[PDB]
């Protein structure tokens, strides 16, 4: 409760029990002075100029927060490789985030050369939403999350959010948010924060892969009580038009009657990595599949999870249809196709249409005397009864959840970019350094003080999650496919760091390994 | 107030296809402006005489039954305050 | 209790209950060293000299005070307008004002660089003037409020008060009060300072408009009982007078009898704000309502609550009879009628006279055979039985209390800026860094101590107060009028901040938006 | 409770006890029906054209109302007698609503000779509005009151209501009232309605005169201690200037100290009953005391109560200050002086000022060897410190109450044209023939029916009132003014009918006869 | 809409004065409106020359220092949407 009593311990462990992990983390955090302590608005007008599609319209605040919103801010490698190995869901139970050993440092750069002094004195205010009273910029895939290497420290990323816009200008419904205007808590260099959360009831994601087809579902040897139409004409004639039902078994499968059918589909385009099976044309935006909203395009990036390439063909990927990562020490600017991680979703092509083909085909016309069978095809599909399909998997790099909107409805809310879907997230954790003036004149001003103390905090922060598990329970005679490190001589460890101290996520792990036939 | 004018930025400059190919796109949705783009306007200069002009609002411009020659597009985006920038796209048809 | 550990939380909330709002409000201060820790007599030949009007004698104190009497030291913009769409009236019951999180800092500018130290054995000493035996600054107006936005710091005015004078000097009975002679409660970096106000028994503010008009106060169909002399000669002739008395009715509503006449009046000079319809002389101070007291002249400004203007001409406002505020970065000195904001009081026509109008007409003779009926204009009327009037509104930038001052006697005490007067009003809150002597002579010198360590102090400060609140219930049928933010883009989101961070209030917002009928 | 069993007696008495008086009445009404059922807005452009002063916009809806707001309503002229003759004040305390005995009945013109039968199963529906939700057109002096006279038949007034206007022209905030929209009471043939009402703490009705002037309330035989300046010079010479005070006592009455001054005064032109002394010019609205609201003028009629004229010249009433009643059989427009009833307020000359004449003289400058003692006028005054004035008086024919506005404030809220002022008076009883639509089509039509039956309603109504009494205890000698009934021959018993059965009250009875000293 | 004309009332249509009282009144407040009447203009005509003339626009007319004469004044009113109704007033003022 003092200056010299370090107000909470590291605990970074991860304890897995009979049917649940508890995954402890801890990071070391630093959080500068965003803003200069000011509310900003900021607008493509602001960042120069942008599209009708770019254009926006929202506020900077100068308030930090606290985005565990990635998978491994809480699994190492090992712990990963044990959930997806070993398990056929999962689903987060509760978590208890604390920060503590919270310390302000005051830097003067008065003589040209900075002094980072110790202020004692000055607080840090850390409030958490939990009536999600505030825009929710969590589960949008930002930066800024605990690293995933418990040694090294982070920087916390400024809050700002967006609102209502026509162009880069307010409508009268959009909205300003003031964070002050929230009971905040102020922590000097001896208090903490912690709070716990409940996670809500969602399901278990599907951490397996199908060892059966949704079209192979069937007895191979008995055929089916139910008939075909086979043939239309009995011949090669002119005036030649029967019908001839032939039953449908093991000899045709594709014909035969069918309870379910797969997952909806919306298309996208079929870009190679091989550069040289691509089109010569800049197809990137104009060959993209979109969705447009109050007049402004926007990318689908990834939209429903659909089957990536069909068997056989790894280089095809849809054009925006799978979570691409960076690797370590990629930039952010048109990088080589080398250097950033494409996730396959192929594990899902049992249930799921392929992202780049067209659902399937559909007669168009009534077929006459005159007028041919004519039949097109389901570029993009909606939801049917009896449809069943996949969600996107999770990866370690990916998202963890993300908060539906509340709107007067919605369909199977689970987050396009995969995790799990939750009317009331993680609360936003939102910190602040507290203003500290300089010097206030000698005569009073009116106006609001401008020069403040130049200073910055430090200290730990810890995140420990329970994660419910779904144990496997298969009566699968051969072995299945688990993730494995590979053995053979490398100069560096995979998921581990190099001569430089870098850690660096070699690849992206899916959980779908394990498999679970229909 | 004080707008500043657009910037009309269309994504290829120098449009390259053969004949059996007549379909192709210039992209125009890439313009920038200070607040937003009231309107898109695709207008040729070079164009031979072919079967039809172009005088598309279109953002994206699709293109179709193009002849062999050579096409030259300017790109007019209008600001919401009126400010105007145009911009002119190439493009080269083979035999 | 201790320096490492904070000595209050941010409370910044306002939760609405079902018959009181609890606004919550915190802010950041910082507190200078005031006249160097001296007391001084100001009067106007230490100012330069003034005119005999503006002849002042007092003393200025090196204490600082907190003046939280505004009301958007309270209320955010948006619960300003939760209250006065929903509600008849309201009033304050009791604050809990907190002073806490105090760090006294220690500058040395020895080398010509500053260096802003931390001095955690040094003192802050508030005390609350809870008896009443200062003179009492609040109430008049003044800047160094606390901020209306939360999150920018503001500097503590300092104290001073004005006594008794002939031009500068000072008369007998002038009194001289030394703060220091008050106990007060010294705070290290670890204390804080609080206590609790209950407010007086204060009526309601007529937080409404009335949808009736005085003078149309009666049944339209229905003809009165009474009799008005209608006729005063029968004729055009010479010697042809008459006395034909006529039923006052709904066809002629102005002369038929009435209970209730409006409150009193005290007229204005009207000025327009179309400058081309004004005169072309000087007409600011010599064409203004004054009252003089004691010889020296003084403006109305702004006198008795009066309507601002007929129907129907929105540009006309009295010279002096209208509160005005100033925009968002405007100059203290001859800026433009476009760079503040002119507060209209239009709400209250219904009841109250035009305050640029004449109150009525009186008969100043006896008319008879010889002199005409001879009738004269009444600029100016006091207090009348009967009379009903309405007091003025109390704006989100407006005060909210003063103090009445102890008299033998005074008339309907509400304050003429608007709010509610009390006998007892929020005590002053007074505070003052200190004085830390910088290095006494080892030899001793009876002379007081001049040479003192040049330090300010900062810290946050909590104010709370519990309004009460008068619900609406109206059996009227069509929508009323009701305070919207206008739904129309624009470059910057009205009470928000802007790119700059500087947070404007765009309007003076009132509270009379509902109606309720007289 | 059935058709053919009376729904209440007929209960007209009027007791007497110890301390108070409980009038009772009963009357017989004919509700017609009123607009067609319909609500309609009014306005002076509906009603041809009206100047900038009568302009007016409102509704006049199909309800009818009750209005007892008259003293004959209640007393008879014997026990106005006994009240005025005997109590030094009243006030009423409780009142007792009944509407009883309904008939409801339908008239059919089919044939051009109208035959009114009996609906039997046809309501009338009638509310109390209890919360005062809607317009107070009581209190406006009115017409449809209960008759004076027991035995004659009444016609209920229709209800209508102003709002706001600019113009004829509904401004944004004037309230539109339905009255369907208040939960009433539907009472067939055999139900009835009554409610009871408890009148406010109103103070007692000065049911006296004053047997001492305001300035002559002193010792006429003690001098007082005090001193007046008698002399300003000393002769009548050039240089002759002195300060002369002499002993202000019996001999000099005027000008010695008194500790209170007559009431408020706002003046009114003096128009005698005898037309040849007045001007031969067309005075009547150009010479009168008016007070203007919102641009628009209006008559004061009455306005404060003043004396009317001084002694000795009864001829002079005041232009508009005086309530001036209708004889029987009386026109409404331009009749003579002789068919008007003009009420005298002279029993109160003693404390308040003359309405035809200026309240006093007062300095308007300053004297010096230069400028002579200059003295004006003082029209009209308003409230003073010290200040003792008496309200105007109650009549027979007069009003009873008036709801005091709702307004944020007001002085001395008496009915300036006499009666008790009350923040909740008695509630107005709203009554209504429910409408009876007579053939719908036998196909379906979307538009509201307008096709009634033309029906009415009748039945008895009784309202009693208890009034507490104030007691006279003086201990004068010679014997009081009382009102008596000349004994002289005359055709007609006053306040009796004539031959032809026509009730008549031949003059206004104040109440103002018993003596009390100030 | 569709609103009526005005209708100027003037109270005293021949107003009777003798030289000693200059000072009379003609009313004009009493004129009618369907709506409201947002101005009243007094203009004299048969008003022999005398020190100053009349232009006045308040509703009730103040005269003074008048001069032996006869005078002619016509009251000019106007509707909110425009529409206008002058009537005359006379006044006869005596040796």
């Amino acid at each position: 409760d003092g200056v010299g009593s370090s107000s909470g311990n590291w605990h970074c462990d991860s304890q897995w029990l009979g049917d649940r992990v508890i995954t402890t983390s801890t990071r070391t955090w630093a959080l500068p002075t965003y803003n200069n302590h000011l509310y900003k608005q900021i607008s493509n007008s602001t960042s120069g100029g942008s599209s009708n599609d770019n254009a926006y319209f929202g506020y900077s605040t100068p308030w930090g927060y606290f985005d565990f919103n990635r998978f491994h801010c809480h699994f190492s490698p090992r712990d990963w490789q044990r959930l997806i190995n070993n398990n056929w869901g999962f689903r987060p139970k509760r978590l208890n985030f604390k920060l503590f050993n919270i310390q302000v440092k005051e830097v003067t750069d008065n003589n040209g050369v900075k002094t980072i002094a110790n202020n004692l004195t000055s607080t840090v205010q850390v409030f958490t939403d939990s009536d999600y009273q505030l825009p929710y910029v969590l589960g949008s895939a930002h930066e800024g999350c605990l690293p995933p290497f418990p040694a090294d420290v982070f920087m916390i990323p400024q809050y700002g959010y967006l609102t209502l816009n026509d162009g880069s200008q307010a409508v009268g419904r959009s909205s300003f948010y003031c964070l002050e205007y929230f009971p905040s808590q102020m922590l000097r260099t001896g208090n903490n924060f912690q709070f716990s959360y409940e996670f809500e009831n969602v399901p278990f994601h599907s951490s397996y892969a199908h060892s059966q087809s949704l079209d192979r579902l069937m007895n191979p040897l008995i055929d089916q009580y139910l008939y075909y139409l086979s043939k239309t004409i009995n011949g090669s004639g002119q005036n030649q038009q029967t019908l001839k039902f032939s039953v449908a078994g093991p000899s045709n499968m594709a014909v035969q009657g069918r309870n379910y059918i797969p997952g909806p589909s919306y298309r996208q385009q079929r870009v190679s990595t091989t550069v040289t099976q691509n089109n010569n044309s800049e197809f990137a935006w104009p060959g993209a599949s979109s969705w447009a909203l109050n007049g402004r395009n926007s990318l689908m990036n990834p939209g429903p999870a659909m089957a990536s390439h069909k068997e056989g063909e790894d280089r095809f990927f849809p054009l925006s249809g799978s979570l691409i990562f960076g690797k370590q020490g990629t930039g952010r600017d048109n990088v080589d196709a080398d250097k950033v991680m494409i996730t396959n979703e192929e594990e899902i092509k049992t249930t799921n249409p392929v992202a780049t083909e067209s659902y399937g085909q559909v007669a168009t016309n009534h077929q006459s005397a005159q007028a041919q069978a004519q039949t097109g095809w389901v570029q993009n599909q909606g939801i049917l009864p009896g449809m069943v399909w996949q969600d996107r998997d999770v990866y370690l790099q990916g998202p963890i959840w993300a908060k539906i909107p509340h709107t007067d409805g919605n369909f199977h809310p689970s987050p396009l970019m995969g995790g799990f879907g939750m009317k009331h997230p993680p609360p936003q954790i939102l910190i602040k350094n507290t203003p500290v003036p300089a010097d206030p004149p000698t005569a009073f001003n009116k106006d609001k003080l401008n020069s403040f103390i130049t200073q910055y905090s430090t200290g730990q922060v810890s995140v420990e999650i329970e994660w419910e598990l779904q144990k496997e329970n298969s009566k699968r005679w051969n072995p299945e496919i688990q993730y494995t490190s590979n053995y053979y001589k490398s100069n560096n460890v995979e998921f581990a760091v190099n001569t430089e101290g870098v850690y660096s996520e070699p690849r992206p792990i899916g959980t779908r390994y394990l498999t679970r036939n229909l | 107030r004080k707008n500043r004018p657009p910037i009309a930025i269309v994504s290829p400059q120098f449009q390259e296809i053969s004949l059996p190919t007549t379909s192709t796109v210039i992209d125009g949705s890439q313009s920038t402006d200070d607040d937003k783009i009231v309107q898109y306007h695709w207008e040729e200069l070079k164009g031979p005489l072919r079967e039809e002009k172009i005088s598309e609002d279109t953002a994206i411009l699709k293109l179709s039954k193009l002849v062999p020659g050579n096409y030259t597009f300017s790109l007019t985006v209008v600001d919401s305050d009126g400010a105007t920038n145009s911009t002119t796209a190439n493009l080269t048809v083979n035999k």
